[PDB]
């Protein structure tokens, strides 16, 4: 009776592969799929309710557009329109602004929740169509020091080890992850294999403690971003006590020392930015030799790092001594602790270091391993390259030859793609409040509740008079309310997916349900208003001239209709699955586009399989190479390219060569001081996902965390006169909100520091944080700023 | 118009009130706990949950004695051991919209 399919978990980048009950157009249960290798059935809370995700009383239905005596007006109430009438003045607005202020004041702010297609039609709509490279995620606030810690490092992006990894290690070592809310299944393979096997050590850093602490070997509070020495003082250990991997370290790494004073990627007249002596060209780095980066940390000794850190030396030693050792395989893991770092391309550098050192590297269980928040900030915003500096595969824009090769796929003029690096995320809200990016649209992200230092960047720019914004979601966000124009959107399995997870797992689902009322996916709508815009509107002359076959063709003829993204006929879709956005356009448009971007990694490093082959899969670990995929990178017999007889290849890197760098402790952008005393951290908990506006419209996630909190030391809320349960704003320099205090919660901060959860849209904790961000990767510090703390 | 009922009314620049801290209610997906759980003991040393919950208070079904590869063992598996990550209780408080979600349950 109810029809079962799988899908991917439509949450956290651990990738448990879900089956999906449908009965009647309804979603009415779903369960851990047993033959999924990620979770082998099981799933966390979260998953356990996405039957109920869909299904909030409030799902969007139609347009809403603002509207005044019967027009658009930037100062009307929303009133209900048309799909037509919604793209006329999307299509008004948008050709208004580039004919008037060109492609750089047109932009998008996407999603490591849309899939693979939907972030490359997005990619191509704005790189090749509007020719703008104002095109970035929320995985800017994410993984982006992740993928310059890379890129930087091997040359190439995303993990070479697996989940696998966690059966194989004897030590985990967790950076400030915290898994048993954030990764939940994959905690459950780290206890698996500590409980199972007990001479296993789990040591969790943290700068608050929280649920991983009940599993911990080892337990270690450090003061936020004094890792950064604390990295340093494990690759001094490693060299002092004559542990390095000389065989490996000769043979597979290359040292070099990076430029340091590099500000915080604030607004260029901040005093901050002023002050720096190297912002201009931060990722700068010169060649060393191996015992210029000896000498370099050897000033990072005990007495220094336990008293900038606060861990006591024995502790420092104990971790250590699991680094050094030879014989202990080592599992290292960081989320968004060492990415949402005003240094966090650093850290990811140096964690790459201490396994670099040792030769702990692409082998099971000996495993840096960087973890993916979003369920496809891997398989879609990263690997498609939805980023204001990227093509897809690790290409990037500056690159002649990168955006020759993006032009021969798409079949464009040369010189079609911008050269220049559009707005990244944080830039995109100065850039608005500054009213010089006018024409704007964001999906399937909560950016206005999302994005750190709401008040004066955000909602300003959003709410500025010279600017259109349209916001694409399934609920009503705060993002829609401060819109002007909200389109209807169908989700999860209400449109046929592709997400890819932390371990390279692209995992396909099938369309299982209609969406409710006239919502239609973010698919349909970046294709459908593509057939909006002719080729002489969007390209100047020159290119139309250089590719005269495309005079007076749509930008959906271009991008679409090329011959290879329509390929595909109807007849290729599987009859048992609508399909709408197939039915809508006349082909099969997901494999079209899929295949076409596939195209970018084939034979490069980045193999996606046949199309179909994921239809009939769990998910398979890129590069699949003749069929079969791959575990761990740059290891020789288990990634087939690398050359027989070197070990290891980081073939990403013209010598093979892995790069270990000396960099230095930088404080924050913004410490604790007399005013403002106390550390503010935010994150998340296990209950909800981001906003929440889809956890917190499920009755049993949100009746299990109503509403965010301030968690907070109880000789803390002495010391302020505060109990349990009495409310307080949090405040800084730039904003407040008002909450209640938690002194005995899941989140023990120590004394002078507050943990919030930022999924509560009635207590937005990012009017209180700082847009500083790491100034290589662009990605915000939303992990550390100052406070003060007032009662009501 | 359009209202986000996770906000509730206060335009985005403003500060609203914040509600009470409301008290954990006492009275296929996993059930929730219908009693209070604060200060119950859940980590290496000591699983309080199992000291009313094992199958030696409805017991764990035998799903949560199963390692990776369903072989029931004599003990809760390692993967169930932390039963917070699945069950969770409750506040007494009404949800904040109404969903229309189906369970298979009530609809065979
Ligand atoms: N339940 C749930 N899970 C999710 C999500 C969700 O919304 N809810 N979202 C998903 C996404 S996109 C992401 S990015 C991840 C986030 O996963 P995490 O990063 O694990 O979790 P957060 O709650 O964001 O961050 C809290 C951690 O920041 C660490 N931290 C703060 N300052 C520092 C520092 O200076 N150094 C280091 N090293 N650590 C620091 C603290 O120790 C704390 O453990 O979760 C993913 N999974
Ligand atoms: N203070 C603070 N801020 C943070 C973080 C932090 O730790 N602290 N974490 C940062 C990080 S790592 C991340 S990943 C971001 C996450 O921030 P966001 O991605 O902005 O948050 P989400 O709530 O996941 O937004 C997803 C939106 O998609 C909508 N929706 C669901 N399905 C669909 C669909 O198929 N189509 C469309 N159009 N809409 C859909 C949902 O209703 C929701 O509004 O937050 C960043 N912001
Ligand atoms: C005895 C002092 C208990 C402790 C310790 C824990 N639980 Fe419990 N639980 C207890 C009773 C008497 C009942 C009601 C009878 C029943 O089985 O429902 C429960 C109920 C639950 C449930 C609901 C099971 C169902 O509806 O099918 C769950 C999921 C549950 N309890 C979980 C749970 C957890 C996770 C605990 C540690 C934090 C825990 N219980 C401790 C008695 C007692
Ligand atoms: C997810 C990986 C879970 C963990 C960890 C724990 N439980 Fe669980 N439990 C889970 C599900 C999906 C279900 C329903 C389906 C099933 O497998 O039975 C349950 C059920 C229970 C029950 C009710 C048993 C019954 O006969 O109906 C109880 C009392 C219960 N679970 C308790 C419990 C305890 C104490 C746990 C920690 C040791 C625990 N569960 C972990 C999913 C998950
Ligand atoms: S661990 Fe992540 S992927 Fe797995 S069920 Fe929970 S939210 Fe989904
Ligand atoms: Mo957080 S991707
Ligand atoms: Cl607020």
């Amino acid at each position: 009776k109810l029809k079962w399919s799988k899908a991917p978990c439509r949450f956290c980048g651990t990738g448990c592969g879900v089956t999906v009950a449908v009965k009647d157009n309804k979603v009415v249960a779903t369960q851990g799929d047993p033959q999924a290798e990620v979770n082998k059935g099981l799933n966390c809370v979260k998953g356990y309710f996405l039957s109920k995700i869909m299904y909030g009383q409030d799902r969007l239905t139609r347009p809403l557009m603002r509207m005044k005596n019967g027009k658009y007006d930037k100062n009307g109430d929303f009133a209900p329109v048309t799909w037509d009438q919604a793209f006329d003045e999307m299509e008004r607005q948008f050709k208004r602004v580039l004919k008037e202020k060109g492609p750089t004041a047109v932009g998008m702010f996407g999603s490591g929740q849309w899939t693979v297609w939907e972030g490359y039609a997005a990619a191509k709509l704005y790189k090749a169509g509007f020719r703008s490279n104002n095109i970035d995620p929320n995985a800017r606030h994410c993984m982006a020091s992740a993928a310059a810690g890379f890129m930087r490092t091997f040359g190439m992006d995303e993990p070479m080890g697996c989940y696998d990894d966690f059966e194989a290690a004897d030590a985990f070592v967790l950076w400030g992850s915290n898994m048993a809310e954030m990764h939940p299944i994959l905690w459950t393979r780290v206890t698996d294999r500590r409980l199972s096997h007990p001479k296993t050590r789990v040591v969790v850093l943290s700068t608050f403690t929280h649920r991983c602490f009940d599993l911990a070997d080892i337990g270690i509070i450090f003061k936020p971003q004094t890792d950064l020495a604390m990295l340093n003082y494990i690759a001094n250990y490693i060299i002092r006590n004559n542990k390095v991997n000389k065989d490996f370290v000769n043979k597979h790494t290359v040292f070099k020392e990076g430029v340091t004073d590099i500000g915080y990627g604030l607004r260029p007249d901040h005093p901050l930015q002023k002050a720096a002596k190297n912002a201009s060209d931060p990722g700068a780095a010169k060649v060393i030799t191996f015992d210029e980066f000896a000498k370099f940390v050897s000033k990072y000794d005990a007495d220094y790092v336990s008293k900038l850190s606060a861990v006591p030396k024995a502790k420092l030693d104990q971790l250590a001594e699991l680094y050094a050792d030879p014989n202990i395989k080592v599992m290292s893991l960081w989320t968004m602790g060492f990415n949402q770092h005003t240094r966090g391309t650093w850290a990811n550098n140096m964690v790459y270091n201490l396994h670099l050192l040792t030769g702990k590297i692409a082998t099971p269980g000996n495993s840096p391993f960087s973890l993916t928040g979003q369920p496809s900030a891997c398989g879609t915003a990263r690997e498609v390259g939805t980023f204001s500096h990227r093509l897809p595969a690790d290409m990037v824009v500056t690159n002649p030859k990168h955006r020759e090769e993006a032009e021969r796929i798409w079949k464009l003029p040369p010189g079609t793609i911008p050269d220049k690096p559009g707005y990244d995320a944080v830039l995109q809200n100065r850039m608005l409040k500054d009213g010089k990016l006018n024409a704007y649209w964001v999906q399937v992200n909560n950016n206005m509740q999302a994005a750190a230092n709401l008040m004066e960047e955000g909602l300003p720019g959003y709410r500025n008079p010279a600017n259109f914004i349209v916001v694409s979601d399934a609920y009503p966000t705060v993002t829609a309310l401060a819109a002007d124009l909200v389109l209807p959107s169908a989700m999860w399995v209400e449109k046929e997916g592709a997400y890819g997870n932390a371990e390279r797992r692209t995992q396909f689902w099938h369309q299982l349900v209609d969406a409710p009322g006239e919502a239609r996916s973010d698919l349909w709508q970046l294709v459908e208003f593509a057939k909006r815009f002719k080729v002489e509107e969007v390209w100047p002359p020159e290119l139309i001239a250089k590719k005269p076959e495309y005079k007076g063709k749509t930008l959906y003829d271009v991008l679409y209709r090329n011959g290879q993204v329509d390929k595909f006929p109807l007849k290729d879709v599987n009859a048992e699955y609508h399909n709408a956005e197939a039915k809508a356009f006349g082909f099969y448009l997901q494999k079209g586009l899929f295949e076409e971007y596939a195209t970018f990694g084939r034979g490069h490093g980045h193999d996606l399989a046949p199309f179909d082959a994921y239809h009939e899969a769990r998910g398979l670990r890129w590069p699949v190479v003749n069929g079969k995929e791959t575990r761990w990178r740059y290891r020789e017999g288990s990634d087939p390219y690398v050359k027989a007889g070197t070990g290891f290849q980081f073939y990403g890197n013209p010598d093979g060569k892995a790069v270990i760098f000396a960099l230095p402790y930088e404080p924050p952008a913004e410490s604790p001081d007399k005013e403002y005393p106390y550390w503010l951290v935010t994150g998340r908990v296990l209950e909800h996902w981001h906003s929440g506006s889809m956890t917190r419209r499920v009755p049993e996630l949100y009746r299990s965390f109503p509403n965010a909190v301030v968690f907070m030391h109880p000789e803390d809320a002495k010391a302020l006169g505060l109990r349990r349960g009495v409310e307080v704003e949090v405040v800084s320099r730039r904003g407040r909100m008002r909450s209640r205090i938690e002194t005995r919660g899941r989140d023990a901060p120590p004394r002078g520091l507050v943990f919030v959860p930022w999924f509560d849209a009635s207590q937005l904790i990012n009017k209180v944080t700082l847009d500083a961000t790491c100034p290589i990767s662009l990605q915000t510090d939303f992990k550390k700023c100052a406070v003060k703390i007032v009662k009501v | 118009g359009l209202v986000d009922a996770m906000r509730g009314p206060t335009a985005i620049a403003n500060e609203p009130r914040a509600p009470l801290l409301y008290p954990t209610e006492n009275k296929m997906q996993p059930p929730t706990i219908p009693h209070k759980i604060d200060g119950y003991q859940l980590d290496k040393d000591f699983n309080r949950c199992m000291f009313c919950h094992a199958r030696t208070a409805i017991p764990v079904s035998i799903t949560h004695y199963m390692d990776r590869d369903n072989n029931v063992l004599a003990d809760v598996s390692p993967r169930r051991y932390f039963c917070t990550q699945c069950h969770v209780p409750q506040a007494d408080t009404k949800p904040l919209i109404g969903n229309n979600f189906v369970d298979v349950d009530t609809i065979l």
